[PDB]
């Protein structure tokens, strides 16, 4: 996890890496805050009665 | 909006990117699905607006690197994502970070994709250029001229097959 | 998914009714590993067999004879081939005829001697700006246009872009001599 | 010539945003990674297919301003300078042919414009230099004189050509016109390329649909199992989704490798017919269309190539 | 030139006259149908 | 040594031929494994 160069070394399992392109890991934007939605929950049961 | 985030609406939950568009929606339904039954645009549980569910930014860390005996400099290309999700240059395949855009076309040494290749050249560094399809040679042509070879050279071509 | 990857570890640890549950996971996994390996080898074998047939096809056509297939055995007009053994394969040395020096010449589809159209028998007509000569498509050897090197057919009214020239008749100086 | 490059993430397909799932998936070991190396290897081979087929010319040859080729009108196959740079026929070929759930559609190395430039280079060399540019350096020669060698290659004397120069040019132009009308009248001619799209599309359609299957689990969703059931109950149910979805990857990878063999044989055939029929003359019967082969004009197509085998 | 066209029923092979088996077989998705499509594709290819 | 026999060194079960190789075991290294993560060499617990 040092740098993209080392990412290829653990992907190929070799200190020496030849010229080329190697898909080491996967890119993915992780969540940070929920955008939860509800349909304006109101008009509850008549428990006040 | 415009960010990969978790959600839990009145009818379903998951993770996706919230966007807006002119997509229609039947008021008597809650959420929509795509051709492959994947999460598509859904109805807002609130006042009637159509929420366009864009999938989360996802790809692959395609590391461009020459041979280690030549240099330790490398470049990264995040597949099918723009640079706004994170040297920086937006390519057709994705956001290429760590390569200089060169308008001059050269021979394809490190094939990337979408007509782009890389090479460790000039001090030397990883550069990005369009794949050259050969040298531009407009051959003269007419109805009264022909090229006949005056000399020749016997060449030995090496072919390898398993 | 098993409790351990070593078969003897599960055999030495768990009872038969408990070991068979975990051993079955290794068998199901190790079997699928061979099914994947054998599937790739079976598929890659067809790939190498296709290349082997190509090597056998290239060898017989280009080593045992002369292949007229353009750009099949090396770039250029194939002359011969010398195969060389390699580890688990073969390497061919395709000898091809390639031109090096080129020169432009004025040409024409045919020439006119006495109203009749004279076409080339083997090669094409060329010109150095002043005189017309005969030469082949693969080399420049200007030969004098003669009846033995040109064929007569039709006339000089139907041919498009035809020119005029003098044909050397070998019978002319022989009858005069 | 090639298929649609795809790279299916073995970890995202089996375990879509699930950490506990990956802990069980790692118990299988390299079975996950080997599937990624397989699809990665094939996608590189698809680029090699386009190279061995299309990238057979060294220099980029251009069409000269003199469009007088002895009456042969190549306007339907030469690139449109105003439009990407495709000919009228190439436009018909690309118009008659039609995300992040673990699938990653990679783009090809050569683009439609670049492949079009190869066909224009091959077409320009074929029209202007005959077949000397494929053998060695491009040797210019009049197209009327080129055809004379073509007829001589099939036993027909060159006097037959010039005796019927106008008629031969009219027969050629009319035949190309029928192809323009044929490709625009019906799309059944490109059914071969459409089948390649269907095989790749149905493979991806099946790939995505299997994610919604239970495979013996209480639910196809990973979060439902981890949330509803206990951890030790989830270890069995999540394993059913892992073992089940892994077969979908193994089936998809197995089918792609099988289709990789079909497209490779077709690519070698196209490369054989581009190296032999387009860059040269072939005495092989039925190797260039039907009849005694005169010449072949290549035309780009979606994920493929089209040969216009001119025959006598 | 051709092979023996073998259209093996994916359902009858796995589940021979068993309704309980078939309901469990549906849980595997379209592996049954995909094998039939493969056995259908291989069959017509021999005719080609 | 030099005989096909069944080994058991503190649960390290297996079968093979015993011999002295050039393996340089460190003081802390108890037993080695091959590329398959299978025990290919051990150390005698009784006498080093």
């Amino acid at each position: 996890a040092l740098d993209p160069l080392s990412e290829t070394k653990c992907t190929l399992k070799s200190f020496t890496v030849e010229k080329g392109i190697y898909q080491t890991s996967n890119f993915r934007v992780q969540p940070t805050e929920s955008i939860v939605r509800f349909p304006n929950i109101t008009n509850l049961c008549p428990f006040g009665e | 909006k415009n960010k990969c985030v978790n959600f839990n609406f009145n009818g379903l939950t998951g993770t996706g990117v919230l966007t807006e568009s002119n997509k229609k929606f039947l008021p008597f339904q809650q959420f929509g699905r795509d051709i492959a039954d994947t999460t598509d645009a859904v109805r807002d549980p609130q006042t009637l607006e159509i929420l366009d569910i864009t999938p989360c930014s996802f790809g692959g860390v395609s590391v461009i690197t020459p041979g280690t005996n030549t240099s330790n400099q490398v470049a990264v290309l995040y597949q099918d994502v723009n640079c706004t999700e994170v040297n920086v240059f937006q390519t057709r395949a994705g956001c290429l970070i760590g390569a200089e855009h060169v308008n001059n076309s050269y021979e394809c040494d490190i094939p990337i994709g979408a007509g782009i290749c890389a090479s460790y050249q000039t001090s030397q560094s990883i550069i990005a250029y369009t794949m050259s399809l050969g040298a531009e040679n407009s051959v003269a042509y007419s109805n009264n001229s022909i090229a006949i070879p005056t000399n020749f050279t016997i060449s030995v071509t090496t072919e390898i097959l398993p | 998914g098993a409790i351990s990857s070593v078969l003897n570890d599960i055999l030495s640890r768990l009872d038969p009714p408990e070991a068979e549950v975990q051993i079955d996971r290794l068998i199901t996994g190790r079997l699928q590993s061979l099914q994947t390996y054998v599937t790739q080898q079976l598929i890659r074998a067809a790939e190498i067999r296709a290349s082997a047939n190509l090597a056998a096809t290239k060898m017989s056509e280009c080593v045992l004879g002369q292949s007229k297939r353009v750009d099949f055995c090396g770039k250029g007009y194939h002359l011969m081939s010398f195969p060389q053994s390699a580890p688990h394969g073969v390497v061919f040395l395709h000898v091809t005829y390639v031109p090096a020096q080129e020169k432009n010449f004025t040409t024409a589809p045919a020439i006119c001697h006495d109203g009749k159209a004279h076409f080339p028998r083997e090669g094409v007509f060329v010109s150095n700006g002043t005189h017309w000569f005969v030469t082949q498509r693969n080399f420049y050897e200007p030969q004098i246009i003669t009846t033995d090197n040109t064929f007569v057919s039709g006339n000089c009214d139907v041919v498009i872009g035809i020119v005029n020239n003098t044909v050397y008749d070998p019978l002319q100086p022989e009858l005069d001599s | 010539v090639s298929m649609t490059k795809t790279s299916v993430d073995c970890t995202m397909y089996i375990c879509g945003d699930s950490t506990e799932c990956s802990n069980l998936l790692l118990q299988y070991g390299s079975f996950c990674t080997q599937l990624n190396r397989a699809l990665t290897g094939i996608a590189v081979e698809q680029d090699k297919n386009t190279q061995e087929v299309f990238a057979q010319v060294k220099q980029i040859y251009k069409t000269p301003p003199i469009k007088d080729f002895g009456g042969f009108n190549f306007s339907q196959i030469l690139p449109d300078p105003s439009k990407s740079k495709r000919s009228f026929i190439e436009d018909l070929l690309f118009n008659k042919v039609t995300k992040f759930n673990g699938l990653t559609v990679l783009p090809p190395l050569l683009t439609d414009e670049m492949i079009a430039q190869y066909t224009s280079a091959l077409l320009a060399g074929t029209i202007t230099s005959g077949w000397t540019f494929g053998a060695g350096a491009a040797l210019q020669i009049p197209f009327a004189m080129q055809m004379a060698y073509r007829f001589n290659g099939i036993g027909v004397t060159q006097n037959v050509l010039y005796e019927n120069q106008k008629l031969i040019a009219n027969q050629f132009n009319s035949a190309i016109g029928k192809i323009q009308d044929s490709l625009s009248s019906t799309a059944s001619a490109l059914g071969k390329l459409q089948d390649v799209v269907n095989q790749n599309a149905q493979a991806l359609n099946t790939l995505v649909k299997q994610l919604s299957s239970n495979f013996g689990a209480i639910s196809s969703v990973l979060n439902d199992i981890l949330s509803r059931l206990d951890p030790p109950e989830a270890e069995v149910q999540i394993d059913r989704l892992i073992t089940g979805r892994l077969q979908s990857l193994q089936t998809y990878v197995t089918q792609q490798l099988i289709r990789a063999a079909e497209i490779r044989a077709s690519a070698n055939l196209a490369a054989t017919k581009m190296s032999e029929c387009v860059l040269g003359q072939s005495k092989r019967v039925d190797f260039c269309g039907k009849g005694y082969h005169l010449m072949s004009f290549p035309q780009s197509a979606p994920h493929g190539v089209v040969f216009l085998h001119v025959t006598y």
